[PDB]
């Protein structure tokens, strides 16, 4: 099945339901949860979760920084490699 | 060691815990979660575009600054006792550069590729426009990293002439030669990047 | 892959090093100083290579030990102006090659207050590149237990003292016995060091300091058999880190006679070849001799790999090789027995 | 038809079969031009049996090429996912043996002609040695056409 | 029992700069020292005994805590709002005590070096050198009345660590040795005590 | 909702102070104790 | 009746059944190939036998090949995905145990051939000894035919 | 009726089962090989006694092989997921007990054959630790056997 | 029902009885057969004696061997997680603890056998410090027959 | 209209241009005062011309400051996201390019420095090398001056 | 409209402003302190003034300090993620590059500073390489002044 | 209301003022300790002003202690996310910054007090540069305060 | 009988530790309020991880201060100076732990 925190037209609560136009609407279904097709009883099935553990601005964000953060590691690898003299000549 | 001990760590724990997580979305039937799909599909294709610009400069300037650091810094070591070496030797410098410019030509042919799309769901940006994002990754990629090993192949081996001729002049016209099956690397990888970029189209 | 770092802090030394090594004596060059009848003749020679001007400022009537001391000031000048530069990663290890020329000014040193004797007055014959850090050891003096307290903490040696040599033993045994026990604590560390530092450095440093102590196992053992070391006293000496360790050494701990250093050198080609290429015999180059060719050989093939550190090492043994052929030349020019001049031992 | 990131994994074929290529060929021909660089100083003459393993590790440049060719002239936005992962399969397939090849070639030939410059009769060894590196490049290239062609 | 020590640590001090005959010692020094103190010590020590007399079981829901009205006391900064006030006028107590122990540090730390100074002057060491030894001398003291005090845990912490080894090796030893008959019960509780014995000595 | 931006706060914030703690605690354990004026005698 | 992408584990059983033996042939050539090449300048005659491990090196790779050209050649647009999962699974055991035959392959040869050079009775031990470090191939070999036409 | 993925893990079972043996036998193939190279040069009649730590790696090599073709020859489409499970812990269980005796097997075989040289009394002492350290590829198998089977 | 997956921890329960234990049993074999090795040169009567460091490593391999076999008999489709986990809790139990006194028995039998070749009456005390070190993976056994039978 | 996160790889962008530059001219920096700190105590008369490799690395850092400022003044809340990467492109491209030109500076630097101290006719190859090891900065500029105007 | 978390960006930024610099400050004064302290007891009369590289590495700490002090006054409670993002940026741009800075300014300190007991010369070349140096923190500080700014 | 889970970060912050700070001061104070002890030999009467490195040690755990305690009294159950963020990074800022200066604080102790024992004239140089790296501790302490209290 | 000081301090830091350990333990329910077991959480890493700073603050100044007072006795009141503030490591992550568990 599905289910989700806030299937709503609110900006504040995700903004889930778009409209392409003007409207005089508002909605909102707080812990909505929908099954429909091969149900089972009035028990519903295991939920498929609205919100995973990643989300596409996150997915950017991360594969930015732990890109970049590889690219720094070569900077603090060298830097951190500089070596000076113990000694100076006669 | 503590640098190696912190890149072995992040790296065994990561692949460890991409095993865990393999299995157990395996074996608790989530597979469709770990939706590759989802995550090559709402990754903008803008972010692997410039990646791609980005890397085929930077990884060919990462290649050529390593070139020129390993044979330049040959050069000036020998040269002391051979101050001969300064001219012929900046050969290996100039092909070392030959291997950036090779990257600023394919990143520059690259980002005269990269158009807004003006859309925001998968299905109205289209086909065409997911495999301009990815062929251009590709494209800067492909260039990127054999720019970078070409660059630090041609230092290598122009530190190898440049301390060579210093014990022997007669010597360098004739290593020379490995320059250039080095400097072909570059020019595969920028080939490549070509025919990765000629069917591209973003808009 | 260590190419890819080692120019990073040792590019520029290791061009020096090489460049140096370019500056020495050719084969066809040896051939030509032979060619002469007296040392104005080796200096209007060396006149016309890296060691030019050496004899400038100097008086006219000239001597075989000015030209050794000359020779020597330009040999340590030479790695001074590279230990000086050199970052950690090498500095340690050039310091080993120090470690060579310290063993013996210790001995100096533990020779000189054994018998009394101001340990100041033995500076300047102690060898220039074994300069100690801290002269309060040799400005005290004040008895050998003294001297073995403050070389234990003024000198970075003290670490080798303490597996080898106590207190009582410093006074106790021969000097000679103390000189080769360190040497083999030395050259096992030094070996044990040079194989962390993987790749390269140890692949073509580790074949020299292993035949090293195959040299030494070899020549403690066919000198030792007129004398009071027992079998255990040469197994005492040999280095661990030899090709022979596993068994040749144990049948040198067992031998009494050359015919069986002979038998076990027959075991190996590369040290068949050294006794089967002296036999001693009249007007023949001496075992010893055909040691020091092949050392040269192995220092040699060291330059053939680029980037490691062993070529400083290969750098110092050539040019204290090279010191030793121009004053071999130089005495047998200044006494006129030229017959055995070609004894010198070509280098490039 | 097919899925829009359909192309994604043939893409990361044509740029695997390159760059894996690329650093076999680059650490193959790095590895052995120190050798031979080195080498030449003791034995002038040598330098033209010498650079046999450099042509080697260009040879593994080729195959990444060949492969990352054909695989770039097989890429379409329209492109069905099985010859996607097809294309993905031959450019690691070549890649990651060329970079077998290339490591190979670049030991040996450095080892190959150190000894040679000591011992000229190991040159026939040392070709020998090479064809048994460099044919990993060719295996790598023969399963790499059969996917990137079916 | 921390706080009371060091009062009277600080009151040892009084008498030994008395019998070196050192008033600059005990004005400038001693009177600020122990106002610091005192005015820190004085309000949590009347706030513990309070809190024990003040309230009971029926006044133990919402109670206020006293870490807290310690804390925002030092930080002079109670937001009038989450837990409740202990007495009447306390807001003014806590105000004044702070203040006042605020004050005594610039008398330690700069004016008995402005005396020396004018006496060294007057008499025909420097005054920085005299400046940094008692800012220092100052600043730990009044660093240590923090810390010190807290030191004092020490007690508890021992105290506790004491009994939780004592219940355990009780608790796996000696129950162990608890049984149902007289006999039994009695052969094993002796070898049983003798091992615990071992364990409570070492 | 916002539950992939708590993970991605807690996940990072504490592997940012575990590999912190993890780093800083590895050069103290293996800090030079610099007793050179002993660890000869 | 299959997912589109189930494809996508044969192509990296046909891929890895390649690219790690080629690792394995890679590095017992370049492994063994220094063994010759030090080698033979001490006992020049050897090199026309010394050979024998880079010989074998090269079996590797072929089983490498023999198996990855199986798979890609019984691959389809529609492959049943438990067939898949037996071809991905095929080329990881010739594949890694094509790379562990490499390992002992480089090792042996680089030991035993130094080891000839000082005792001329070893090559009949070191040959036995090389069987049995490619041995491990055929093992690789056997279970990766059988999965793959399970 | 049974899952999709289950497959899988039966061939993950096969493919462990062998990788991790021929990774076992290869490490003890290659530390035992380097043992009676190093070891021959001054003992030619130990060359053929030494072999035996390279034979009882080559076991460990068959341990792997057997519990490879009895998941191999038990895969099959209907897989009800526990028997792929039972097969997974078989082949981890025979692989890496065999990985674990190949690890042992090497440094016993390389002690065991330097000291023997030194001293032939030791090898009756060789042949004991080795019984110990091959008989860990036998408890790999026992349970391999018995959860493959169950 | 119960979970399909549940089987799986009680198989990783099993393999790691064993697995854990065989790496544990190795390293105590392997560093007790260097010790043993490298004593014989000096005293060859002793390498009899020196056995039992080899032996208690063994052991431990048995007690792995004890745990996944009642492990792997306790198995079927329908197992419930609850019964699942503590399987997988005794294999680590036996497991890991086998692996620590695996390292104890090495680590001791490895110098206490060179300490034995030097000093006689050592003997005596380092068998106290074997049983010491065996009695860990016998610990891990108790807990893993408590935990699989609950 | 644009996505919540949308400036946030302009951002990024406007940071690596700083940082990594800051990072190689800091590197460049180091390595020169070190080569000059070594030349300056047998050649102080030689410090003004010895600072070209230190002005050089101040350089760099100016090419990652001019995009840090142009990608900076280009953010604002509404920006499309192909402006944004274009902008992280830009940062990056500038960044680490002079990340790694500042390297070359600063190894070339520390040479140049004590190579000219002993052989006056190196520092015009000094300053050679490092123009090219500069205009390999100038490069990520060219392209980060290409996208933050794009 | 303004999305509940945006402070974590804004609030990482003011941190790492301070953060990294105070890093790059204690690298400087570290190496610096180092440098002076080594250097001193041969040269009582430059203590007063090879204090230099340090108080140049407290000033790094001070551009952290302004640009933390500049975003902490500068943020509210649903404050827009864009402004967040760009005091971010302004975070790293100046903590990092201070860090760079702080390298720099280290290494210029420890051997300006040692070089100088030897050569009194230096120390003017010191100075102006240590501007070099320390301007990095300040071209850090100007991104993220305008940064923090839009 | 607000969201719970929000007290995390504010919690964390207190913890890494406390945490880091007191590794910051136990660096500081073991370096600056072996210093002490190992100079003691040298100068029995110095150890009594030597101490100021580990006193100024001591105090950068005070810095972060106060933090702590601040933001500790400053959390509820219901606190919005812009005072959970404040109180994170606040407690970053003085942790990390303490860090440092406890680096900075722990080498020019040590090295200060060495140098001290060697020329007693470096006393007023140990305590200035000591200054230089102690107040990193008081800027991390102004920015946690100003975020804690924002 | 003197230079076991070093092992004592070090002693301390388990039992803080203990304290802490002890305190949340007992503060521990079913269904436990979130914010109150967070406060736990930064509780016993604030103890156990100052506790764990001050450890190798006295191990390092024990290893070093014991060595030295065996070569000159009068460092022995220099290293109990230096354990103080060593050892007030560990008390500091005790106050706040405090302050936490009981906020």
């Amino acid at each position: 099945s599905f289910h989700c925190e806030y299937v709503s037209s609110l900006s504040k609560k995700g903004s889930l339901l778009v409209t392409n136009v003007p409207s005089l609407w508002q909605m909102t279904l707080h812990n909505f949860q929908i099954q429909a097709f091969n149900v089972t009883g009035e028990q519903f099935s295991y939920a498929s979760d609205c919100a995973g553990f990643f989300s596409p601005g996150i997915w950017m964000g991360l594969l930015t920084t732990l890109f970049m953060l590889f690219i720094f590691t070569y900077g603090l690898h060298m830097i951190l490699s500089l070596k000076t003299m113990d000694r100076f000549d006669d | 060691t503590g640098l190696e001990l912190l890149y072995l760590g992040i790296f065994v724990a990561f692949w460890a815990c991409m095993i865990v997580v393999g299995i157990c979305y395996t074996i608790f039937d989530l597979g469709f979660r770990f939706d590759v799909a989802w995550f090559l599909t709402e990754t903008s294709p803008f972010m692997w575009s410039n990646l791609g610009i980005g890397l085929a400069i930077s990884l060919s300037v990462v290649g050529a600054a390593w070139g020129i650091y390993i044979t330049g810094s040959s050069i000036i070591g020998g040269g002391v006792k051979a101050p001969r070496i300064k001219t012929k030797n900046l050969v290996s410098i100039i092909f070392c550069e030959a291997v950036a410019i090779y990257g600023i030509i394919m990143a520059i042919v690259i980002s005269n590729m990269a158009e807004p799309f003006s859309a925001t769901d998968p299905k109205a940006i289209g086909h065409r426009n997911y495999h301009a994002g990815y062929s251009m990754f590709g494209a800067g990629l492909t260039v990127g990293l054999s720019n970078l090993f070409c660059g630090v192949c041609v230092g290598i081996v122009g530190s190898g002439a440049a301390l060579a001729d210093a014990q022997n002049p007669s010597l360098f016209v004739k290593i020379l030669i490995v320059e250039i099956f080095g400097s072909a690397i570059g020019l595969f990888g920028v080939i490549v990047a070509i025919l990765q970029t000629s069917r591209v189209k973003m808009g | 892959f260590p190419e890819l770092y080692f120019n990073v802090d040792n590019g520029y030394l290791e061009g020096l090093v090489r460049g140096l090594k370019a500056g020495v004596l050719s084969q066809a060059d040896y051939l030509n100083l032979v060619q002469c009848e007296t040392l104005e003749d080796l200096k209007l020679h060396l006149q016309s290579t890296d060691y030019g001007n050496f004899l400038a400022n100097e008086a006219s009537p000239l001597t075989v030990s000015v030209i050794d001391d000359k020779l020597k000031e330009k040999m340590v000048v030479e790695f001074r102006h590279m230990r000086n530069h050199a970052y950690e990663p090498l500095a340690s290890f050039l310091d080993f090659i120090t470690y060579s020329y310290m063993i013996d000014n210790v001995i100096l040193l533990i020779t000189g207050t054994l018998h009394q004797r101001s340990i100041a007055e033995l500076v300047p014959k102690c060898h220039p590149l074994g300069s100690f850090e801290q002269m309060e050891a040799v400005n005290i003096a004040q008895t050998p237990a003294e001297l073995y307290n403050a070389i234990l903490v003024d000198t970075p040696l003290a670490a080798f003292f303490q597996d080898c040599i106590s207190e009582q033993d410093l006074d106790e045994m021969n000097i000679e016995i103390i000189r080769n026990t360190l040497y083999k604590a030395y050259l096992e560390s030094f070996y044990k060091f040079c194989t962390l530092l993987g790749g390269t450095t140890a692949d073509a440093m580790c074949p020299i300091l292993e035949f090293e102590a195959d040299r030494r196992a070899f020549i403690i053992t066919i000198n030792s058999f007129g004398t009071e070391l027992s079998k255990e006293d040469r197994a005492k000496l040999f280095p661990h880190c030899g090709r022979l360790y596993p068994e040749g050494l144990a049948q040198l701990a067992r031998a009494d006679d050359y015919e069986q250093v002979k038998n076990v050198a027959d075991y190996y080609p590369e040290y068949k070849l050294l006794f089967e290429g002296a036999g001693s015999n009249p007007g023949d180059k001496t075992l010893e001799d055909r040691f020091f060719e092949h050392e040269v050989k192995l220092n040699k093939l060291a330059f053939l790999n680029q980037f490691h550190f062993g070529v400083f090492y290969a750098f110092v043994k050539l040019k204290e090789q090279e010191c030793r052929n121009i004053v071999w030349i130089a005495e047998c020019i200044a006494q006129r027995h030229r017959a055995k001049i070609d004894n010198y031992i070509p280098i490039f | 038809n097919n899925p829009e990131y359909s192309s994604f994994f043939g893409v990361m074929g044509a740029s695997s079969a390159m760059v894996f290529s690329a650093m076999g060929a680059a650490y193959g021909t790095a590895k052995s031009g120190t050798g031979i660089a080195a080498m030449s100083v003791m034995r002038p003459e040598l330098i033209m049996k010498s650079i046999i393993p450099v042509v080697m590790a260009g040879i593994i440049a080729i195959y990444g090429l060949v492969v990352a060719v054909l695989i770039a002239n097989s890429l379409t936005d329209g492109i069905t996912l099985y010859r996607s992962f097809l294309q993905l399969g031959a450019g690691l397939s070549v890649g990651l043996s060329g970079l077998a090849a290339g490591f190979a070639i670049g030991i040996v030939g450095d080892a190959g002609v150190r000894g040679t410059a000591q011992q000229p009769r190991l040159f026939v060894g040392m070709i020998l040695i090479l064809i048994f590196a460099e044919v990993l490049g060719l295996y790598g290239l023969i399963v790499a056409l059969i996917l990137s062609t079916k | 029992l921390g706080i009371i020590h060091m009062l009277f640590g600080v009151s040892l001090s009084l008498f030994n700069h008395i019998y070196f005959k050192k008033p600059l010692n005990i004005y400038f020094g001693f009177i600020p020292e122990i106002i610091f103190m005192s005015s820190l010590f004085g309000y949590l020590v009347i706030l513990i005994f309070y809190k024990w007399t003040a309230y009971d079981a029926h006044s133990s829901r919402n109670a206020p805590s006293l870490l807290i009205h310690f804390i925002n006391m030092f930080l002079f900064s109670y937001p009038e709002s989450g837990n409740a006030m202990l007495y009447s006028g306390q807001k003014g107590i806590q105000c004044f005590l702070i203040v006042v122990a605020m004050l005594c540090v610039p008398w330690m730390l700069l004016f008995k070096p402005l005396i020396l100074r004018h006496q060294y002057l007057r008499k025909k060491f420097d005054f920085g050198d005299t400046m940094v030894h008692q800012a220092i001398h100052t600043i730990e003291y009044c660093l240590g009345c923090i810390s010190n005090t807290a030191s004092y845990l020490r007690l508890w912490a021992l105290s506790l660590a004491h009994a939780q080894l004592s219940e355990v090796l009780w608790t796996m030893v000696i129950h162990i040795g608890l049984h149902v008959r007289s006999l039994a019960g009695g052969l094993g509780l002796f070898f049983i005590f003798a091992a615990f014995a071992t364990l409570t000595v070492a | 909702l916002e539950y992939s931006v708590v993970f991605n706060l807690v996940l990072w914030i504490m592997t940012g102070l575990a590999l912190a703690v993890i780093i800083t605690s590895y050069n103290i354990w293996n800090m030079d104790p610099g007793y050179d004026s002993i660890i000869y005698r």
